[PDB]
């Protein structure tokens, strides 16, 4: 029975362990099992994972609001269509269902979802065109971006023209894919429904535009259903607020 | 015929295996719960005797009633069934006696030559009188309950046969008396105090000569 | 050791001789005048639906009448791959698309009815198909069940895995005169790919009844 | 005398261990003992252990209440004796002894007991039947098992003689083992007297029928006594809360 | 009324969480709708694993075991108060895997509920109905005071 | 039919009585016997008790370890006439296989006494 | 400064240590000394340990009350003296000192006070004649033992004749030595002033029994001594409450 | 199952660690992270230390 004389440590009581901590790390539980070791569900290769590797799910294709051009090559040298190039579609670019004193049920794209789960993001964005024509037609279309304006209101099809573009001959497919970089001045780029400022006091790092440049025995209207995902070299930061959540309830109590 | 493949007693789909019934009898449960108020203790009370539990690894006779329904309608846990197949047994116990409104110490010894005279616990005062308080050199453990209200204690088999009976009715059949008492002057509360006594299987455990079940009765009839 | 093994101590019983060949089911026509965003074609618990699609006239399914479908009246768990391939008939002077996506025991969800908009069938495994080019389309189902295996027959509602859609990206557009059509015709193939029946018993030992349909 | 210093570590404190764990693990305690080591009772080879291996229990036969047949090869083509195939017995299949306004008291053999006492179970069941009869008679038994049909009232000896299927001959022997395997949808059954599901909403993963095809020296009646005992391949799963009690006391109190 | 050793709640355990009920008195479900881990759960059909809980039980004082049950269907989307818990899950059961925790030591539990099942997955986005990782027992152990409010 | 098993200790556990039915019989170590064939049938009971020895003499109760039981499993039964019998004679034959006595004393240094029967 | 982060452990709070470890373990302890390691006290061979190995005290033999033989030969095959043979010698073979109203001393042998201290007990007991004759004298002595009667109503020189005995031949020496064995049913035997049962309900496992088979010169009284000591391979079991207590007070306070 | 005893060993429970230190220690602490080992802000040579010498 040897007396042990040891110095007692000082040690901190706390009453759990980090709420914050994803990977990494080791913790501490009472697991409710029979076994006391380190234990896991069985698998095989079938059950088996990683189907939730970010890359893996931004890279799938969301279709965005369908627009379509009506009596052709009609007007000349116009603008089609055009929108802030950034992860989450603008509000007005996705399919809705709304209803009457509910919220408004947007069918945001794989890549929107995503990143509503973070604070930044960085990285070409994949546009996926689907023309709804027949080979009889034929037009000219110049899609263009512009890297640091935010707002349409000052480009226009000769002002386009001198951006990064491909003209695309509408006839060669019908899925056309349009990658359009990341140039910025900065390394991450905040969302636009997060935080952090304002709303609508949002700059996309850059605009997308589609310019242009009549049978009767052919549909008059073609139709362009245009899809987005992420691009290759696209990541994303840090975990914030979810800007988003699901419609299982689309109740909701105003102030 | 055919045969099954084999999932290693559950190893391959869940995580673990489940080949022993002496694994399901390691898992705590109920072994006795019951109040003691003040005047059904005793008179002259400065380190004295509050319960003499007997110690059976087929748990005690249960007695159910309306005012505490974990024995009427679950009957009496896995520990009690698995132990009426078995005819002999030779190992210790693992208890868990949590003591509620109580507030200064526990002291809790094991007489292991004592014979098994009772099926039930006996409450305070009746308590024999030469088990009524501590005695000097018996294997004890106390435990200030405001530091921790959990006793955790392993009572060994100490006892001279080459067995311990199950399913009994010198007889020097088991592992004899458990004792819990009060160390001091204290204010015994109303509506008394409680005291909650789990317990389970040791590791230096075993069950012996396997004879039949008896008959058992269903939980599905109950009500 | 994978875990269809493990549900079943009986080993398979495969007959590719009569099963693995494309089978014809339905033919489906989508008209000009009701055809727009989100039309549903065809809304289909799959492989439930292809593999009763033949009936009685008291319209109860029969397993015995296709060669192809003779051991789903013998067995009562099966699984196995699939194929869904569809032809639609190319007219030149009109101009339109369809999508077909399958949602892995879709029917059981509590968000049912909001995934069919054909914004969220472009994000299922799905293909596409025109009017002009791009006739036929293959999808592929492999065999992904809560269960190892699949019940043939009643006591609820055998063989439902998932749900079949085939809907209308760009509506069906035609030209403004006469000589264009009113409708096309669109046609489903489906065939299996590793098909293994087990728990092999008579017929008329379990019942087929007359098919529920999806909302 | 020299200062130690070391940071102070963060410690969670809490009022016991696991009150799950039985295997795997070590586990702390005071024990009331002399000797402060790790220190167990001893053991010569006659008291020694896993005489608890769970294969070791359910192989042993329990009988099932015996059943008899009356007046030979008696009744043409007819259905003796049936029950569902699943580790705990039916309560009509079980010896009993009924007490007025107490629980009623089943001999349940071996397997149904371990099968008591957890939540899953899988593999083949064996029958052992045995004959009072003497050479003298003779008649026919058809037992065939169906596998997923749960309820009697389809099955007659011309469905019966299309499943897996041995016809034994009455008079080779009085002890005749049948064994029903496991043919199943599911990797684990769940039992039919605890959870989950509504006690007679259940479905059996098989039914075993017992199907037919008079002297005056020789007894009538010939009486039939079932024995079942787990298969070689048979195992059970998680821990639950038993479906059965000890009859020490068969006292009640309804609500 | 008769409470003892007698459950609290009977909460089905969801990877997508429960069914939000957005309402005035407690605004995290009514702005925040639900958190990070429903949203990554529906966009997937099926799940194989286990949950991680913390139960922070306020305004008790003396113990709080809770027990899994895993092999119980899933009936509601809801967790049920009370007194209103089944009459066979309304008590602390045998031989279940259970935890119990004194109050005053410490008033968090941090438990890990295993992946018991039968199936090859569990179903996330549900609506035998095996379909998930039955319900998880919260209970008192004795006589308490349970307090105003 | 019968059935003979073995129960060691038995007179004494708290359940003595509800374990004659024949059912649970047939999980102690038993066998089966016919008027047929299957006449013989030798059981096999080691030593398995409390304490390494037994009492040979009183003072209560010497050489009890166990109970035996011979039960019918299949009732007598008989052909309707007056050729049949009306009971059958079955014998019991036992032997010591490991016989070890100690503590060897006199004889008239204890007594027995009148043997108690089993309820 | 780098943050250190490592999960806290989970720890059970407790009052104290062990309160029944005597051997075989370390025990923290806050030492009262100027020296703050593994400290003892001084010593040399001289004052020099293991005097209280159990062996080397319940060695010496212990002094029983002395009976004495009257007028020899004497009295024709008779039953001088006897008791039941364990390790506490019967409260009327001890030499006592009764004082009214306090308790009863007895000079219990080094055997018994060892044996108040322990549980269980097993081995031989040897005892220690010494005659108080001289050589003109002669008898002789059947002393026998017999291992399983506990009461001497039944035993007589013709029922002891046919037990383990020596015959006494009364000259050959003063001290004679008579080793009694263990022969039990049991491996360790209980105390019978402790526990368990009933004090005179009581079997010792063997009865010692003294049988017989008148000058004027020499004193017709020869008084025998006997002394009794544990064996070579006695050893004692448990730590139990003390049979007995110092006389230091041997005041008391009856109900 | 094996028991373990062990003595309990003697603890100092204080509320914080060590207001004053500066260097040469690691301490403890709670950061609100994702990662959970030995994490620090990145850097190139441009965002480079030791400007306060």
């Amino acid at each position: 029975n040897p007396p042990d004389p040891t110095p007692a440590k000082f040690f901190v009581p706390i009453p759990s362990h980090s709420w914050a901590h994803g990977t990494n790390t080791s913790e501490p539980t009472n697991t409710l099992r029979l076994d006391g070791g380190v234990v896991g569900v069985g698998r095989s290769d079938d059950i088996g994972t990683s189907d939730t590797a970010i890359s893996g799910i931004i890279g799938v294709y969301g279709l965005l609001k369908p627009f379509d051009w009506n009596a052709g090559r009609n007007v000349g040298g116009h603008l089609l269509w055009s929108m802030p190039v950034h992860p989450q579609v603008d509000k007005d670019q996705v399919i809705q269902v709304m209803t009457q004193s509910k919220l408004t049920q947007y069918y945001l794209p794989p890549i929107s979802v995503v990143s509503s789960l973070y604070a930044y993001t960085r990285g070409s964005i994949k546009y996926k065109f689907l023309f709804g024509n027949n080979p009889r037609h034929n037009a000219r279309l110049l899609v263009a971006y512009i890297p640091g304006i935010s707002s349409d209101n000052r480009l226009t099809l000769e002002r386009a023209r001198n951006s990064a573009h491909v003209v695309f001959s509408l006839n060669e497919v019908s899925e056309f894919v349009f990658t359009v970089p990341y140039i910025t001045d900065t390394m991450w780029w905040p969302r636009k429904y997060g935080g952090p400022q304002a709303a609508g006091e949002f700059v996309a790092p850059s605009y997308i535009c589609m310019f242009i440049l009549a049978m009767e025995s052919v549909p008059s209207i073609v139709t362009i259903v245009p899809m987005i995902a992420a691009g290759d070299d696209f990541e994303v930061a840090v975990p914030a607020q979810p800007a988003v959540g699901l419609s299982r309830n689309i109740d909701v109590i105003y102030p | 015929t055919p045969l099954l493949p084999t999932t290693n007693d559950g190893r391959v789909t869940f995580g673990e295996a489940f080949n022993d019934l002496k694994d399901l009898a390691r898992r705590y449960q109920l072994y006795w719960e019951g109040t003691i108020l003040e005047g059904n203790l005793r008179a002259i009370r400065r380190n004295s005797a509050l319960v003499q539990l007997p110690l059976y690894p087929h748990g005690l006779r249960i007695q159910p009633d309306v005012n505490n329904p974990i024995w009427n309608i679950m009957r009496d846990g896995h520990i009690p069934v698995i132990s009426s197949g078995f005819r002999y047994f030779r190992g210790g116990l693992r208890l868990r006696i949590v003591v509620e409104g109580l507030n200064s110490c526990v002291w809790v010894q094991h007489h292991p030559d004592r014979p098994s005279i009772f099926s039930r616990p006996i409450i305070g005062r009746y308590i024999a009188a030469k088990d009524a308080y501590r005695n000097h050199a018996y294997a004890a453990y106390v435990q200030n309950m405001s530091v921790n209200r959990t006793i955790e204690v392993e009572v060994p088999f100490y006892q001279p046969g080459l067995y311990g009976m199950l399913n009994a009715s010198l007889r020097f059949t088991g592992l004899g008396d458990l004792l819990i008492g009060i160390e001091g002057e204290q204010p015994i509360p109303k509506e008394g105090i409680e005291i909650s006594v789990y317990y389970s299987i040791a590791d230096d455990f075993s069950f012996n000569i396997f004879c039949g079940f008896p008959p058992m009765v269903y939980c599905d009839e109950t009500y | 050791p994978t875990w269809d093994r493990l549900a079943s101590s009986e080993v398979s019983d495969e007959y590719p001789m009569l099963t693995d060949r494309w089978l014809f089911w339905k033919s489906v026509k989508w008209e000009v005048n009701d055809s727009a965003f989100g039309k549903m074609l065809v809304q289909e618990k799959f492989p439930q639906s292809w593999v009763q699609m033949d009936v009685n006239v008291n319209n109860i399914p029969r397993y015995t009448n296709i060669p192809n479908f003779i051991p789903f009246n013998i067995h009562q768990y099966m699984r196995a791959d699939f194929e869904v391939k569809i032809y639609v008939n190319p007219n030149d002077f009109v101009s339109g698309w369809l999508i077909m996506a399958f949602l892995y025991q879709g029917s059981e969800m509590f968000d049912y009815k909001l995934r069919r908009n054909p914004a969220a069938l472009m994000q299922m495994p799905h293909v596409l198909v025109n009017v002009g080019a791009a006739n036929e389309a293959t999808l592929k189902i492999p065999y992904r069940y809560v269960r190892p295996f699949m019940r043939c027959k009643d006591i609820t509602e055998p063989l439902n895995m998932g749900v079949l859609f085939v809907e209308v990206l760009i509506p069906f557009r035609t030209s403004a005169a006469s000589s264009a059509p009113k409708s096309l015709d669109v046609s489903l193939f489906v065939k299996m790919t590793n098909a293994k029946f087990t728990g092999m018993v008579d017929g008329s030992i379990a019942l087929l009844s007359k098919p529920i349909a999806l909302p």
